[PDB]
RNA sequence: GCCCUGAAAAUGGAUGGCGCUCAAGCGUGUUACCUAUACUCUACCGUCAGGGUUGAUAUGAUGCCCUGACGAGUAGGCAGG
RNA sequence: AAAUAUGUAAGAAGUCCUUGUUACUUAAUUGAACGUGGACAUUUGAAUGAAGAGCUUUUAGUGGGCCAUUUUUGGUAAGC
RNA sequence: GGAAUACUGCCAGCUGGGACUGAGGACUGCGACGUAAGUCAAGGAUGCUGGCAUAAUGGUUAUAUGCCGCCCGUCUUGAAACACGGACCAAGGAGUCUAACGUCUAUGCGAGUGUUUGGGUGUAAAACCCAUACGCGUAAUGAAAGUGAACGUAGGUUGGGGCCUCGCAAGAGGUGCACAAUCGACCGAUCCUGAUGUCUUCGGAUGGAUUUGAGUAAGAGCAUAGCUGUUGGGACCCGAAAG
RNA sequence: GAAAUUGUUGAAAGGGAAGGGCAUUUGAUCAGACA
């Protein structure tokens, strides 16, 4: 990771800055629009007892 | 005295800062140094290894004086010249005339070499000398004369 | 000697300087603030119109609420606790969402209420119930001349500049947020409209994520 | 000597932040939103009211 | 010495007050008090009395009177917050009432002027009544609670 | 209740006085004191603070621990300061000349100070000539060349000497210290 | 599922007692309400901390002044009285 | 072959360039260890917290313990 | 097709009833309202009115009433215990003094320190003065005979308050006591090496070694006094069977 | 000329102990402050 961070800081400051070098948590998702074409929801229910054996 | 004394500020608590568990019982480990090889001995070893057993040769009837012997260094020496003479000797540093310093008589027994005289030539007048001592004396120009 | 007036010239005119930008500041946040909500409803519409789902953005911030007292409390949760701020029972802070608090978040779950603040409750949070921490000390809000002798450093010169600056989760948020003393809140007026407090939102009880449901108990205790 | 709410009391209310000013004169607090009315295809309905 | 002495002796100076703020504003009344208001006077000498509300005298207490001749009840304050405010009005339009204020009654038996303004604001008040049925015998007879009444049930 | 993160009602730990009873101490303290409220010199701020130290945290200076500090690159015009007692040495021979401020200094000190025509200043003295401690070379003696510290730490294998009365052959010097007897330390 | 049988011990006797049967019982749901030395705000005590203040010509510089947080306790330690 | 628990790392005591010292070591000025000189500052290297952190001396009481959830041995069992 | 309403949420929308508090004591801040003059609810209550001026309010006390409250002391894991002591009251009644000590602190002097065995002197067990010794300290290490502390600016490296220099500042560099870590040098012991030499077996220079010391490396001690702690003493007080 | 303990006088309470805590009624008693 060091050796990483000299180059991505040499490839900012030689081209005009702005890095941000830190390593960050997982961070939460961003929203996201999901399409329905041919993927309409399939409905499922809870399922009755049963006994195999 | 008594008047700053915990024992004033104990008055009125049962059991004196003794514990109320514990107690306070008159010879708990034993007499004095009781217990020296058995339930003592964590606190003999460390704090006090060296403690039983013995080291060496006796010697019936020592007289110390036979041993009587006080070092003196060169760090010192110009100090046994008391000092109103000490600068007239320091400055004029010379043979010729240069300063008789009977150790002895100041009650050394043994010049040493600690570090350090000034090239002034001092001669030291003493009954023992460590071989360093000497020579530095002599690369300022003095001498060693030995005397009983 | 002048200053009599004449250094309460610069100061006073200073200040009248100061207010405005902080009014123009709060108008754009407004503006940003509306049209921030007025997107995502836009969003969801569209999305419907389309034939799809729009799903929201993982809320990045949550405020959690101690709600267990001070006895019998494992050390790790405890440790927990400390560092999240919460050692005494209903003083509450508020907490950036990574993985590395959503697991922090998760230790604590049965001592502790927490959801998403709307603007409306950071706002009266910080409006009646905000403390500075300077040279310790805990100092009231109150003036704007606090907050920008403390935060300034970082932008932030008002009140209505540390609110958002919490609720956007903005680049300074822990400086920010680690500002605000804890907040000491009251027991719920109307009570916790639950029989038993230790067990799950979930399950009928008052701990762990209660989501948007957290506003109406903060504000209860507020 | 004596913390006083704003939210409760106009006159610090208006001392910290002086939107509040404008705010309310606009009312702000009451804003009519545009009508708009785009309408949910078919499949969101179908799925809604799904089985 | 009996008892030492201190080292330290406090000043017996004594400080102004901090400058209070504090305006004295206009006591707004309640809307039911309107001149011309019938009003039950829930304590004092003329407890349970019933009476005619006159005007808001400077120092927020309220001018009434019985009139006397009905009820016995001359020109006089009350306080209004010991006063039950009825929904029955006599018009009060031509009772003068300018002269009576605080040193009015500055406290300072009956002085003939008092005799003599009792009269000229009753005779226009009588006026008024006799133009309702029973409103002067309602105006001489007591109010009191009878069994079962709740007032926080009754309107007044 | 608060679940404490550290004890209540802690005292700071450091000395805010001297322990001691002398007027003309607490004088100097209420001197640097002052200095050190409104003069934003670092110098005064450690200076008030030694002022307050036991006899044991301010061990003697002797004059050649000054003659060396004033060996020091570009250090022998400085004014040699020591809060504390200044203490005599026959074994520096050339003695500088400079400037001591310092809380005593014995017969003999002040003697080879002023002999070699330099100057015994007391601290007071020292404030009216340098308000700001300007410069002023601070020495400390040392602290851990005490006979106690000698016997903190004992323990085996700590090396540390044994707290004894006489010693000798045949004073602890047996079982526990040589490998022919039971063991060594 | 509830109820009933299966179900025997010693002074008279215990869903805490009274008593309760579409309960004042059992399962579940919804509100409201009562009240801890706990939580919120405030005053006052003390403890710890951080500031300010030698300028005389009046009285405590270990003083005075501002500010914040905190307070359970046997054995035991120290402190001020 | 888990879950819980557990070792280490997340930088200035760092990274890169130049080339000095030795009796060690190499076929070898090869290496190894310690260095000189030079280049890059706070998004300098995850989070959260920090009524600060480090350090020294000395000394009291104590050294019968018992209980609850969970794991769990002996025991038919036990308020063992 | 077009509305309404519920539900949830928001307003720096308005407004009524009730309760507790009113700390502070000139001014000083941040504001609000006004064209202004001024005003204000803006860094902690004022205005107006009445009653009493006294046992009225308040304190104390006895009793009553609501609710609550088991004998203390002790040892104990656990005592109100069907564990022990204690009928009651006065008065007595238990960590002391001394020898020698550890740590800490105050004070005097400081490479020294300590007048008090003794002498001198006296307003006579005091106070005042003092010569020679002695004790501890200023050297260590060896069983001992013995030997005995600078390669060097009394060393190098890293951190280091403070000071110094530049800079408006932030910072940069210089110096760096104490203290800490680390690598060396010095003295003794142990082992090795064994020069110039010699009453030919004495002598032991010199350079060394995963060895070793309570050491050196520009001294810190000595004395008096106090709290706490240590050992010997009847040893905090009272108690055997015994010898 | 204390206390334990006792006689008389005066006042009060007392349905198988007494004494105690928080609060107020009632009785008795009393300081202060008003001007
Ligand atoms: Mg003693
Ligand atoms: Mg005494
Ligand atoms: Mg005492
Ligand atoms: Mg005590
Ligand atoms: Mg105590
Ligand atoms: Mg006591
Ligand atoms: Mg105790
Ligand atoms: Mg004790
Ligand atoms: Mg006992
Ligand atoms: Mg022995
Ligand atoms: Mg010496
Ligand atoms: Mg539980
Ligand atoms: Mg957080
Ligand atoms: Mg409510
Ligand atoms: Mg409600
Ligand atoms: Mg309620
Ligand atoms: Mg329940
Ligand atoms: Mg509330
Ligand atoms: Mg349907
Ligand atoms: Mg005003
Ligand atoms: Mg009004
Ligand atoms: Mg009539
Ligand atoms: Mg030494
Ligand atoms: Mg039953
Ligand atoms: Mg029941
Ligand atoms: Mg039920
Ligand atoms: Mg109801
Ligand atoms: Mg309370
Ligand atoms: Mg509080
Ligand atoms: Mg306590
Ligand atoms: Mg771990
Ligand atoms: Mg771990
Ligand atoms: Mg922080
Ligand atoms: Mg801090
Ligand atoms: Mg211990
Ligand atoms: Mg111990
Ligand atoms: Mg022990
Ligand atoms: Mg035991
Ligand atoms: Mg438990
Ligand atoms: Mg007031
Ligand atoms: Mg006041
Ligand atoms: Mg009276
Ligand atoms: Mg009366
Ligand atoms: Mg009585
Ligand atoms: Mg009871
Ligand atoms: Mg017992
Ligand atoms: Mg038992
Ligand atoms: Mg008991
Ligand atoms: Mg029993
Ligand atoms: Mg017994
Ligand atoms: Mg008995
Ligand atoms: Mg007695
Ligand atoms: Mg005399
Ligand atoms: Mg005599
Ligand atoms: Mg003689
Ligand atoms: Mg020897
Ligand atoms: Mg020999
Ligand atoms: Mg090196
Ligand atoms: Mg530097
Ligand atoms: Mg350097
Ligand atoms: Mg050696
Ligand atoms: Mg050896
Ligand atoms: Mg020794
Ligand atoms: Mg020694
Ligand atoms: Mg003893
Ligand atoms: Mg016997
Ligand atoms: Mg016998
Ligand atoms: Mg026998
Ligand atoms: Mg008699
Ligand atoms: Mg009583
Ligand atoms: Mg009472």
């Amino acid at each position: 990771r060091v050796k990483a961070n000299a180059a991505k800081r040499a490839e900012a400051k030689a081209q005009g800055v702005a890095v941000q070098l830190k390593r960050q948590p997982a961070q939460p998702r961003e929203s996201r629009i999901v399409s329905t074409e041919g993927n309409v929801p399939q409905t499922l229910a809870p399922v009755p007892y049963e006994t195999f054996i | 005295p008594s008047r700053f004394t915990k024992t004033r500020k104990h008055r009125g608590h049962v059991s004196a800062g003794k514990g109320r568990i514990g107690k306070h019982r008159k010879h708990p480990g034993g007499r004095g140094m009781a217990g020296g090889q058995h339930h003592h001995r964590i606190n003999m070893d460390k704090y006090h290894p060296g403690y039983f057993g013995k080291v060496g040769m006796r010697y019936f009837h020592k007289q110390q004086a036979h041993f009587w012997k006080p070092v003196l260094n060169l760090d010192k020496l110009w100090t046994l010249i008391p000092e109103d003479k000490r600068d007239q000797y320091l400055k004029s540093a010379s043979k010729e005339t240069a300063p008789v310093i009977d150790t002895l008589a100041a009650g050394y027994g043994k010049i040493l070499g600690k570090g350090r005289i000034p090239n002034v030539p001092v001669i030291v007048k003493a009954r023992f000398v460590s071989k360093l001592a000497e020579e530095k004396i002599r690369a300022a120009g003095g001498v060693v004369e030995l005397i009983a | 000697a002048e200053q009599v007036a004449a250094e309460r010239a610069a100061r006073k005119a200073a200040n009248k300087e100061k207010r405005a930008i902080i009014l123009e500041r709060n108008a754009a946040y407004q503006k940003e603030y509306e049209t921030a909500e007025r997107n995502i409803i836009q969003a969801k519409r569209d999305a419907k119109a389309a034939g799809s789902y729009y799903v929201e953005a993982q809320h990045k911030l949550v405020f959690v609420v101690r709600i267990k007292g001070i006895n019998k409390i494992p050390p790790k949760p405890r440790k927990v606790l400390q560092l999240l701020r919460l050692t005494r029972i209903n003083s509450g802070t508020f907490v950036k969402v990574t993985k590395a608090t959503l697991e922090l978040l998760k230790l604590i779950e049965p001592y502790v209420a927490y959801g998403y603040p709307s603007y409306s409750t950071i706002r009266q949070l910080v409006y009646k119930r905000g403390f500075g921490k300077i040279n310790k000390q805990r100092v009231p809000l109150s003036d704007n001349a606090i907050i920008e002798a403390n935060l300034g450093k970082y932008g932030i010169l008002s009140i209505d500049d540390l609110i958002h600056e919490i609720i956007t989760v903005g680049p300074h948020f822990k400086q920010a947020n680690n500002f605000l003393w804890p907040f000491k809140l009251s027991n719920p007026s109307g009570g916790w409209g639950v029989p038993r407090k230790f067990k799950h939102f979930i399950q009928g009880g008052s701990f762990g994520n209660r989501e948007e449901f957290i506003n109406k108990l903060v504000k209860s205790m507020n | 000597v004596l913390k006083k709410n704003p939210l409760k009391n106009k006159q610090v209310l208006l001392r910290l932040n002086p939107y509040a000013k404008v705010f309310a004169a606009e009312k702000l607090g009451s804003k009519k939103a545009e009508k708009t009315g785009t309408k949910p295809a078919a499949v969101f309905t179908e799925t809604l009211k799904h089985d | 010495s009996a008892q030492k002495a201190p080292k330290w002796y406090p000043s017996e100076d004594v400080a102004a007050l901090k400058k209070t703020r504090k305006a004295a504003r206009p006591q707004k009344l309640r809307a039911s008090l309107v001149p011309g208001t019938v009003l039950i006077l829930l304590a004092g000498r003329f407890r349970g009395k019933r009476v005619v509300y006159l005007k808001h005298l400077e120092d927020n207490t309220l001018l009434i009177s019985g009139p006397f001749k009905v009820n016995g009840v001359p020109l006089r304050r009350v306080n209004a917050r010991y006063v039950i405010a009825t929904s029955t009005k006599v018009s009060v339009e031509g009772v003068n009432v300018e002269k009576f204020n605080v040193e009015y009654f500055a406290k300072e038996e009956i002085k003939a002027e008092r005799v003599e303004d009792q009269k000229v604001v009753d005779k226009a008040l009588i006026a008024e009544i006799k133009k309702t049925p029973l409103l002067k015998q309602y105006l001489s007879a007591s109010f009191s609670l009878k069994n079962g009444d709740k007032p926080h049930m009754l309107k007044f | 209740g608060i679940d404490h993160t550290s004890k209540q009602h802690k005292r700071s730990g450091h000395r805010t006085a001297p322990k001691s009873d002398n007027v003309y101490l607490k004088l100097l303290v209420k001197l640097y004191t002052f200095l050190a409220r409104r003069t934003d010199a670092p110098f005064n701020k450690v200076v008030l603070k030694a002022l307050f130290l036991s006899k044991i945290n301010r061990p003697p200076v002797s004059v050649s621990r000054i003659a060396r500090a004033l060996k020091q690159e570009g250090a022998a015009n400085k004014t040699v300061v020591v809060v504390g007692t200044v203490t005599d040495d026959a074994r520096i021979f050339e003695f500088p000349k400079t400037t001591v401020a310092a809380l005593r200094f014995t017969a003999g000190a002040r003697a080879k100070i002023v002999k070699a025509g330099g100057e015994c200043i007391t601290l007071d003295q020292l404030a009216v000539r340098a308000p700001k401690g300007q410069n002023t070379l601070i020495l400390r003696g040392p602290r851990n060349s005490r006979e106690a510290v000698r016997h903190f730490g004992m323990g085996p294998h700590k090396g540390k000497a044994p707290r004894i009365l006489s010693t000798g052959r045949k004073f602890e010097r047996a079982r526990g210290r040589r490998r022919s007897k039971g063991f060594k330390v």
